[PDB]
């Protein structure tokens, strides 16, 4: 794996000799929990909702307040 | 915006952390020069009342100076007519738990300015706009969530009516993204992620049209196995650059997560990428991945320096960058063409070289990392041959004065699960000085480079890593602070040390300069910390602790202790 | 011992916190003078890496400087040939709970030196002797027990082969005592209590033979009701003085406990007493109680200054002292004869005057304190018109330059029980500026006095209290640090300000001076705290918090923030 | 109570008008607990004992150790 063998432009990864092409089902399978993986997306969704509320209030009341629901 | 531009064109002001839109971090002020620098003395000082690493540098707008501290991120405004009075201050109330998810000390790289406001962030993820004259809060919004390991450390960047801000946290699996907010309201305009679908990464229809071999569409998911990209890192916590003519801003995305390379097969795009994005829409015009499938934590967030120089004879709009991986890159900032890719020091061994034709590094298997194997004598180390320091450029001699690190490492990964809010590293390291120091003990260098050839002009060795960076002033001086506590000035011609002063603590920020009432002043923060100071800051003794930095910097405590403040100098 | 005497007689050295055995806190070094002081500049600086109040000043022995910090009481040794290298350091491991029993910030007034050792204490009650060259611990002993509210803050005092050390804690009912330890082994020699039986107080057979009306035997219990003297206070945490020819050491015992005067009827001897004790046996030759039955917390521990001056044409061995109660006292240090007892400022109203014949203050009932009554406009306040500052004396013009406080108060006591290890104050206060300042807001004064008449020669007003004290150098300069952050130099003739420098944080210690390689240096600690800074240091907002100091010093935070370090200056 | 009326040399205290000459049994009686009052004495004795052991040991060992008992 010298990074010069590309199967597609911009895609030149190769498994190192002795290692699997795919780790799923191997001894290196990370076995990530699907729910755990989506926590960041759920966090941003809630965060964006709180900000939108803050921006909306200040726009109509003319006064900006952080704590609001 | 127009206000910021006015300050930028005002002689003696310092409204931008990197010195200007091009981020050359230099100054035309020449009152202090090679002939009188020996007479420079301390003018006054100011303590922040906080310890830990004090990165960045203050801002000067008109006759007002704005100073910032490490966590809890306090802001102090002072009128230069009387440095003894604090006009206004903002002291955030944050949960102490925030510090637990910060990888590399509770640092803050600085404030920003725009539309008569001071733009400041807090480690806990809040971004605020404060009236520059009164400190009144105009707006405050959430940008990052510490609960999932996301925090804020980089300085905000203002261009036109937009504020750019990126969260930190790749060591906790945080998926990177540059967030854009309205300067006047704090409303989210858009955000461009480092991994994922082309829509989430925000790529223009002509993305990399000039260099198709860099890769184009669908790679944000294709170069990963399954949904590994969701926690694939790529955070951008470094510095930005902006070209008003092209309306493109530039920055680099960070390292992929976890550090264990075996757990994430694939090129891992678009982590470790130099970007050229439209400021208005955030759509990427071009993107070059420097380190496909990172195996060393070479977070590619380093400073982007824009310059205009003749290449082979013709004037070309350039972008230069010295990555953690030890390679100095110079590209056409208009289309992304790769022009220069040279090692900053011959010790770099992770790559044989960077092929300008294929555009990728020719990897040396002997220094790769992988499960069930202990890699040894790998250069650079994860701290890189260049980290968060802001370097300077002299437009006269066309030279970049870089603050480099000369540290290599031993590395071995191990399996671990991902849990939001917890660290997701998966590697044990040992770090030590590189092999080229005069006595094989030196870990820092101030090295001058020609950006069109990538060749060095001169080198000055330092006992410890040159973490903060350098400042260049037209008087022919290169200023920089050391981890051991000195502010120094060198002759830009040969690197000869002309002056120095022993500050209270080591400096990890880059010096700045301004003029007030006709006098030129040099300002530097002090207070050691950051990754190099973790052992000292948290009283660690295990050499492998601090992600392997404790052992390498064990002698630092014999030269300096913690601190937090600003020292200003002048004739 | 002989080693200390050697250092005392070495030009340019600074082996004693108060400047010498007589504690005149001055220096014959005249390199820096009125004609060139304007050219003094910062030489170097050093951060302790600790916040909170930084009292005291460093010691200089040969080419070595020893610096101390606030709690946890760290010691740093530096060779003046290279301030960038810490030769050795001692960082104690102390339980954080120790801070909870300290009344007035976690301060440390300094180190001592004797027999080639650095004598240091820790807030938690330990006293140690370390080799001055290597830092190796020769002996460590227990002196105070925080479990009962006793801690250590004052600087140790070395005379001959004895180390004098007194515990703090009168606000917690701690019975005061001066403890004497063998310089070489740390063995307890004797202990002299402030209250109790004559045997425990250690009174000589001829105690006060020259002034029987001061009181002699049996008063340590007779001037109290019942066993109240057991938790009677009288701790000595200030400064000492020693006369080698008479072999007498001098110091003042503190306030009685509790602050509620109604809970302790009687003169409460021997609290607030000026003592003249034999160094070898600890036996008191004489003792003068300045404030019988304290009603205002005028802890009588202030500096004792020994001078030899003509009184009405007659050369006399004198002892001068400015108490918290606002009275300047001058006595014959041989027999305790009272010579001068004058108000340092006309605002003093707790006493009409001090009767020289009866030897006691003529009390003004209108400004007394007592249960079920709120006293108002009482001057001085509990902070006193003089606190822990170390002043200086010019032997040529025979003038004392005093750092004074101009603060008064409202006071009402209340009943409370005594529980070992818990606070035992019993009073609610409100403090504010005295009535004589130019705008009625000024709380500090530098005032020059003739110690034989008690008359002032000149006055310089300061916004905040002059807490640290002053240093006098033969060049005709009065040096001092301010709470707001400046180190200043005044013309000793008229108090005219000739030079100043803005340090990182306010200073609460007194400046010191030394010589190295033919150059005179001025050193000053910085890092605001102590009683005046409690509001700032602990983020307090209630005006009555901090024993009433928070409200009075509310504006301090608009001038300075916390810090911790040393700054050195020279030509 | 002006401080000038002394029943004995060095003893000039007087109760203020309206206050008792003795507080025991009055509304200002502190009612101190004898057990609490003796705490300091008990602490000093134990402390002196510990120091004595440290000194003795050192004088007969050439080496000083604090944690000794
Ligand atoms: O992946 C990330 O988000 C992240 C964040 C930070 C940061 O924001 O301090 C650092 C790093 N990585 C990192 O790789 C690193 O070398 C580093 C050094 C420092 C510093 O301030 O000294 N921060 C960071
Ligand atoms: O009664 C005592 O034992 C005691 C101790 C201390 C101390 O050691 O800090 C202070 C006081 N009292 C006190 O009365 C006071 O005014 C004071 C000021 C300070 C200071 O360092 O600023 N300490 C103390
Ligand atoms: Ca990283
Ligand atoms: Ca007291």
């Amino acid at each position: 794996y010298d990074g010069q063998n590309c199967k597609e432009p911009g895609n030149c990864w190769e498994n190192k000799p002795g290692y699997p092409e795919k780790i799923a089902g191997s001894k290196y399978d990370p076995k990530h929990d699907p729910v755990e993986l989506n926590k960041q997306e759920e966090s941003i969704k809630a965060m964006d909702a709180r900000n939108a509320k803050r921006i909306a209030n200040a726009k109509s009341s003319g006064n900006f307040v952080f704590d609001v629901k | 915006d127009a206000d910021l531009d006015k300050q930028v064109n005002t002689a003696g002001a310092w409204p931008i952390a990197t010195g200007g839109y091009y981020s050359q971090h230099n100054s035309p002020l020449a009152q202090i020069n090679k002939s009188n620098v020996k007479n420079v003395k301390a003018a006054w000082s100011f303590s922040t009342g906080v310890l830990n690493g004090h990165e960045g540098a203050p801002l000067v707008i008109g006759d007002m100076m704005y100073v910032h501290s490490a966590f809890p991120n306090n802001t102090y405004a002072l009128n230069l007519n009387d440095p003894g009075k604090i006009v206004w201050q903002h002291k955030p109330k944050q949960d102490a738990s925030t510090k637990a998810v910060m990888c590399c000390d509770v640092v803050d790289r600085g404030l920003a300015y725009g539309a008569g406001q001071i733009v400041k962030k807090q480690a806990n993820g809040h971004l605020l706009a404060l009236d520059a004259k009164t400190g009144k809060i105009n707006w405050e919004v959430e940008v990052c969530d510490p609960k999932v390991g996301s925090t804020l450390t980089q300085a905000p960047f203002v261009a036109k009516d937009t504020v750019l801000m990126g969260c930190s946290g790749a060591e906790l699996g945080v998926r990177g993204a540059v967030n854009a907010f309205d300067l006047k309201t704090g409303e989210l305009k858009w955000r461009a992620f480092a991994t994922g679908s082309d829509d989430s990464v925000r790529l223009a229809k002509d993305f990399n049209s000039a260099n198709p071999h860099y890769g184009q569409f669908g790679l944000g998911t294709k170069t990963w196995e399954g949904d590994a990209w969701k926690i694939g890192g790529g955070t951008n916590w470094g510095w930005y650059a902006y070209d008003p003519k092209l309306n493109l801003f530039y920055y680099g995305s960070g390292n992929p997560a976890p550090w264990n390379e075996t757990m994430r097969p694939g090129d891992n795009k678009w982590t470790m990428t130099i970007w050229g994005r439209d400021l208005d829409t955030g759509m990427a015009k071009w993107g070059y991945q420097k380190t496909p499938h990172d195996e060393w934590d070479f977070a590619g967030v380093n400073q982007m320096v824009l310059t205009d120089q003749p290449v082979n004879g013709k004037m070309t709009p350039l972008l230069s960058h010295i990555d953690r991986n030890g390679i100095l890159y110079t590209l056409n900032r208009e289309n992304g063409n790769l022009i220069v890719a040279e090692k900053v020091d011959p010790a770099v061994n992770v790559f044989k070289k960077v092929d300008l034709k294929t555009g990728t590094p020719v990897r040396d298997p002997e220094f790769a990392t992988r499960m069930d194997h202990k890699g040894t004598n790998i250069c650079p180390s994860a701290m890189g041959f260049h980290n968060q320091g802001v370097d300077s450029y002299d437009p006269e001699s066309r030279t970049l004065y870089a603050g480099l690190n000369h540290i290599c490492m031993d590395w071995e990964p191990f399996m671990l699960p991902y849990r939001a809010g917890q660290f997701f590293v998966g590697a044990t390291l040992a770090m030590y000085p590189g092999p080229n120091g005069p006595t094989k003990k030196e870990m820092g260098q101030i090295r001058a480079f020609d950006l069109t050839t990538g060749k060095a002009k001169w080198t000055k060795w330092e006992k410890f890593a040159a973490w903060g960076g350098t400042l260049y002033t037209k008087g022919g001086l290169v200023w920089y602070a050391t981890l051991d506590g000195y502010l120094k000035a060198l002759d830009n011609k040969d690197g000869k040390e002309l002056w120095n002063f022993k500050m209270p603590s080591g400096g990890i920020g880059s010096p700045m300069t301004y003029s007030f009432k006709g006098k030129q002043y040099i300002g530097s923060m002090y207070g050691v910390g950051g990754w190099p100071g973790v052992g000292l800051v948290f009283d660690l003794t295990d050499p492998s602790a601090g992600l392997g930095a404790v052992g390498a910097f064990r002698e630092l405590q014999n030269h300096t202790q913690m601190g937090g403040g600003l020292m200003v100098f002048s004739l």
